[PDB]
């Protein structure tokens, strides 16, 4: 009665047959199902590497078989830039990627706003461009005393 | 079911359809209008009178013979054998209108045009009158018709037999009775030879019912429309909700929830603004199919070309799926022959 | 449920369908999921919405009772608990699910109303032949729709019947001719 | 008896009734729709304006004007195939009132349940109420009948009526009246001899 | 001319829905045209028997 009270929006009901919204179930419930994975993705190779690449030959990594908790991160990395596209960032805990691949390069600071799509400039022209419906993440950070 | 169809169990579209909840409101009053428009169609067509005349218990016509438009016993639905053959016409979408969870349960689900429907809150209801109470109501229309003449219709059903009912319809058309006094044999194995060449065209050729295959057609057709247009991305970066409630926060996902929440809702506007100009238009076949029913079955009809081609003698009601047959009786001058005249 | 990534509510059942080695989800005509594999055990489930199923409450007006029935349409009385999930429904839609008053029409099944044998008149059409209606102690029935008054014609091949009488009738017939005129 | 009816019954003049509602209530859901967001972050343009520079503003107005605009076009379609079903019910009033009131229709059930006699028209409130005086035959009564009659070896047809008897004699009376008259050569024309 | 193609489908995707709602409502508004010229025609087929 109450639900047909709500989808008819008064408090009061003529005779009649009335069809419902279906406020009847709550799902109060979770299930979580992932791959069953046990090493750690290669954080400690991918982002503390003694050599980066020049921009103009780069680098590609593939990255397989490997849970990405970036939180270990926490405690060394710093970054400057951290963007991500098609995704959200406070979801990428929550999601199985496909095929994940890193890109990695040393440039100049003045450049780092270059890497992301539909960009112009000596990097986005010359050197690396991005896909215009490109989906996943740019970092960088500064690494003067390193480089 | 808005809700369903747009959101299909997201309590995050859910809220936000909230917004536009006013017009779900309103499309489902107008589905609910159109539904009682189709019921009380069937009323004004089948309803007229309210006396349940059974068919007589001896059939002595005069010759004509009704069995073939007439119910049989031993079939369990008391349905005419013309009438089977009309049934056996038309094909539904599906019958029963009773589809269980535990038959679409499975794969059965993604296989079935049907399931596909009921799980995004697409129901098909099913008629008040049942095809058995239609078929009672044509065998009160035959019965009264044919053992009262007109009479039933106007008031009390007056018995008269057959063959003096011919008469007056005779009479009806500015022909003499004694014309049908002294052919009563041929004008009745005509009669007889006619139903049993309709019994054969109907049995033969298979589309002969286009009228009521195509607005069957046309309704299952506006469903799966309606169903396909769930694959639309109406502008977002995916057409299913759980992709973007999984890749997206809620304030980066609620640009692309609200393109969906649009085009879906327009999509069921578009497919009730269409339900109402067909309900217009079977609505306007409805009355007229009522006229028929009152002015050619219950009476004789003067009107030209109204029943039939030739001058009218009578109707006789059968029930078809979601429609109405008119057997048109009618008389058609022949064997003419010249001659010299003078005011 | 979170299957790889992807997030969604439902119930899940096994599944019939084989998904090539270089697939993972398998979608509909409408494009959403509803075959998956699962990541620890590879057998494929199908994903099943939650509400189904069309449902319809029978009213008096709430001026004259608060009781009410409800039709399940598509749902044989045998499944109603199964089909609306009645386990994890509050107490009253539970009484509703099972009661006593289940009554199978060809529509589906009708809770909350007794059947009887008479016919009368429809008061609330509930479908395929089946009406209702609030009657006496006041409960909701549900009833066969009666066509009419049964009756016969002395039909014979040498019988009339001429009126010896007559009655002036007057009916009234109304018409709606215009609606309100409106700007905006 | 109408007039009682009237007077007692108020639910009589249910169609003229369901129009006015259905009109007040399309203009009231055109009005409750002026509270929908359409996704914008206010559904109060003075709010939007109030709060966002005018190029923030313009992603949110443009969702309140798309929307707006929607719900006038759905007012306005509704509106037409409302008013084409009004322009057949009018179209049919036209007909009822050339076809009875100003003439008598020989139209089985276009003018009452029975034969019309005559119509009356009466003004209703965005309507017409038509008020049909028919007859209808009561107290029938059963009777022998036959289609012709022999008198010297030919057939006697009546010329209007039925041929009806008693029990004992023979009349012939008009169909819808119980009349009986004895049957003469005026009564009824002669065709053929008696065997067909 | 002006715009990228990301920067481009949120313009052309406003005037997809746009124009294509100006379809719709001009086949909406030839519906109930034909339905009251089929009306006409009705009639002129009766008047004509
Ligand atoms: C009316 O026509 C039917 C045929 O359509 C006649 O039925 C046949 O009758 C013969 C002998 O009586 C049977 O051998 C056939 O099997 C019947 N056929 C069917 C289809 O029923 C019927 O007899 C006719 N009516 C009368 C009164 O004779
Ligand atoms: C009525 O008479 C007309 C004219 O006398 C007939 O018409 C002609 O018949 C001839 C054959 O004898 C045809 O070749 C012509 O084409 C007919 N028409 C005309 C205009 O000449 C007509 O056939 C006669 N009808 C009957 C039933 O006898
Ligand atoms: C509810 O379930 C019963 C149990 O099967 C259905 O009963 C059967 O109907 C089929 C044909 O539809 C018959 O062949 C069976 O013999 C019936 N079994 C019984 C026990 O009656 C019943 O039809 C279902 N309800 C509805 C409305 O169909
Ligand atoms: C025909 O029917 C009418 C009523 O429809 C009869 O008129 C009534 O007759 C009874 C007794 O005969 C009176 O008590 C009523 O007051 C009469 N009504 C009116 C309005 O006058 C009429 O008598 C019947 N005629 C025949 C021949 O039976
Ligand atoms: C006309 O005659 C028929 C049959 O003689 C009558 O019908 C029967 O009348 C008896 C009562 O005498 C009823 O029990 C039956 O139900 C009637 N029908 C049949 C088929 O037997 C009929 O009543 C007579 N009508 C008039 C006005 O006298
Ligand atoms: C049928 O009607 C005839 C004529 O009205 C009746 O005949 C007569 O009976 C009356 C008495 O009731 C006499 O006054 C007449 O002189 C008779 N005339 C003739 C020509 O016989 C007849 O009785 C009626 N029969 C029935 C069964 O009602
Ligand atoms: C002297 C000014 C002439 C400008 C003419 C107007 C055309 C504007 C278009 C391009 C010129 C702007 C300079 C581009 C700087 C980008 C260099 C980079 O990305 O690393
Ligand atoms: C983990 O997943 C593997 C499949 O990759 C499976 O064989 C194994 O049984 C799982 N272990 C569990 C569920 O404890
Ligand atoms: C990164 O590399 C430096 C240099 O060896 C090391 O001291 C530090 O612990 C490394 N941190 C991580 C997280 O690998
Ligand atoms: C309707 O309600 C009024 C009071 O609100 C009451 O007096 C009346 O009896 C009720 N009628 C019905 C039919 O419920
Ligand atoms: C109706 O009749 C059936 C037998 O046809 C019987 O089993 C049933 O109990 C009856 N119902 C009632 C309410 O009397």
């Amino acid at each position: 009665l109450s639900e047909t009270k709500c989808t008819l929006k008064s408090f009061t009901v003529e005779k009649g047959i009335y069809q419902t919204s279906n406020f009847r179930v709550q799902p109060t419930e979770s299930i979580v199902r992932f791959p069953n994975i046990t090493n750690l993705c290669p954080f400690g190779e991918v982002f503390n590497a003694t050599r980066f690449a020049s921009v103009y030959a780069w680098n590609r990594k593939r990255i397989s078989n490997c849970v990405a908790d970036y939180s270990v991160l926490y405690n060394s990395a710093s970054f400057s830039t951290f963007k991500c596209y098609g995704v959200s960032p406070t979801k990428l805990n929550d999601l199985c990627f496909t095929n994940v691949y890193a890109d990695s390069f040393v440039i100049r600071g003045d450049e780092v706003r270059q890497i992301a799509p539909g960009q112009t400039g000596k990097i986005a022209d010359y050197n690396y461009k991005l896909p215009d419906d490109f989906t996943g993440c740019v970092i960088a950070w500064n690494s003067n005393n390193l480089d | 079911d808005c809700t369903m169809y747009i959101c299909g169990d997201s309590t995050e579209c859910s809220n936000l359809l909230l917004q536009y909840g006013s017009f779900c409101t309103q499309l489902n009053r107008a589905l609910t209008g159109i539904a009682v428009e189709q019921d009380k169609n069937t009323q004004e067509v089948f309803a007229q009178v309210k006396q349940i005349y059974k068919t007589p218990p001896i059939k002595d016509f005069g010759g004509f013979n009704f069995s073939q438009i007439l119910p049989d016993p031993s079939k369990p639905s008391k349905r005419s054998f013309i009438e089977d053959l009309l049934f056996n016409k038309v094909t539904l979408a599906d019958a029963g209108f009773i589809k269980q969870y535990g038959d679409c349960l499975g794969d059965i689900a993604a296989r079935d045009l049907i399931c596909a429907q009921k799980f995004n809150g697409l129901t098909v209801l099913p008629p008040l009158l049942t095809d058995e109470m239609i078929a009672q109501y044509t065998s009160a229309l035959l019965a009264g018709t044919i053992t009262s003449g007109w009479t039933f219709g106007a008031g009390a059903a007056l018995q008269i037999p057959f063959a003096m009912q011919m008469a007056y319809r005779f009479n009806g058309i500015g022909v003499t009775q004694n014309v049908l006094y002294e052919n009563q044999k041929l004008i009745a194995n005509q009669f007889n030879s006619a139903i049993g060449k309709i019994q054969d065209s109907l049995s033969s050729t298979a589309s002969a019912l286009g009228k009521l295959q195509d607005v069957v057609n046309q309704n299952a057709q506006a469903l799966n429309t309606l169903v396909k247009q769930l694959s639309s991305n109406f502008g977002a970066i995916s057409s299913v909700l759980n992709d973007i409630l999984s890749r997206l926060d809620k304030v980066e996902a609620e640009v692309q929830i609200d393109r969906l929440i649009t085009g879906r809702l327009q999509s069921l506007q578009t497919y009730v603004t269409q339900q109402l100009i067909r309900a217009a238009e079977i609505r306007a076949s409805a009355n007229l199919a009522a006229t028929k029913m009152s002015e050619c079955v219950l009476g004789q009809s003067k009107r030209v070309d109204f029943c039939g081609k030739g001058y009218h003698l009578m109707s006789f009601p059968q029930s078809a799926p979601h429609g109405v047959v008119f057997l048109h009786v009618t008389y058609v001058p022949a064997q003419e022959k010249n001659f010299t005249t003078a005011p | 449920f979170n299957f790889n990534g992807l997030t969604g509510t439902g119930v899940l059942t096994e599944s019939n369908k084989k998904f090539l080695p270089f697939q993972q989800f398998g979608r509909d005509i409408a494009d959403t999921t509803d075959a998956v594999r699962d990541p620890q055990t590879l057998e494929i489930l199908d994903i099943t919405p939650c509400s189904f199923g069309g449902v319809s409450v029978i009213t008096p007006g709430t001026n004259t009772s608060n009781q009410v029935a409800v039709l399940y349409q598509d749902v044989n009385c045998t499944e109603v608990p199964v089909a609306i999930h009645a386990d994890q429904l509050t107490p009253t839609w539970r009484v509703y699910s099972t009661g006593s008053n289940v009554f199978q029409t060809r529509a589906g099944c009708l809770i909350g109303a007794e059947h009887v044998n008479n016919s009368y008149e429809c008061d609330i059409p509930i479908g395929a032949g089946i009406c209702a209606s609030y009657q006496t102690s006041q409960s909701i029935i549900a009833y066969t729709m009666s066509l009419g008054a049964e009756n016969s014609v002395a039909y014979s091949n040498n019988s009339i019947a001429i009126p010896t009488n007559f009655t002036i009738s007057v009916t009234t017939e109304i018409l709606p001719v215009s609606m309100t005129k409106t700007s905006v | 008896k109408i007039q009682d009816s009237l007077s007692s019954t108020a639910s009589a003049l249910g169609k003229l009734q369901d129009v006015v509602n259905q009109n007040a209530q399309a203009l009231n859901t055109l009005v409750k729709q002026l509270s929908s967001n359409f996704g914008a972050i206010s559904s109060v343009l003075n709010d939007i304006l109030s709060r966002l520079d005018k190029v923030e503003a313009e992603v949110q107005i443009d969702r309140l004007i798309t929307g707006r605009l929607q719900s006038l076009q759905t007012y306005v379609t509704q509106q037409l195939i409302r008013a084409a079903e009004i322009r057949a019910s009018a179209n049919l009033a036209a007909t009822k009132m050339s076809e009875c009131v100003l003439g008598q229709s020989k139209r089985v059930d276009f003018c009452g349940k029975g034969y019309h006699l005559m119509s009356f028209p009466q003004s209703a409130p965005h309507g017409v109420v038509f008020l049909h005086v028919t007859y209808v035959p009561a107290q029938e009564k059963n009777f022998t009948t036959a289609p012709a009659i022999c008198h010297d070896g030919k057939a006697h047809f009546p010329r209007e009526g039925v041929f009806v008897s008693n029990g004992t004699h023979w009349f012939v009376t008009q169909r819808n009246f119980y009349e009986p008259q004895i049957i003469t050569t005026d009564n009824t024309f002669v065709s053929g001899n008696c065997d067909v």
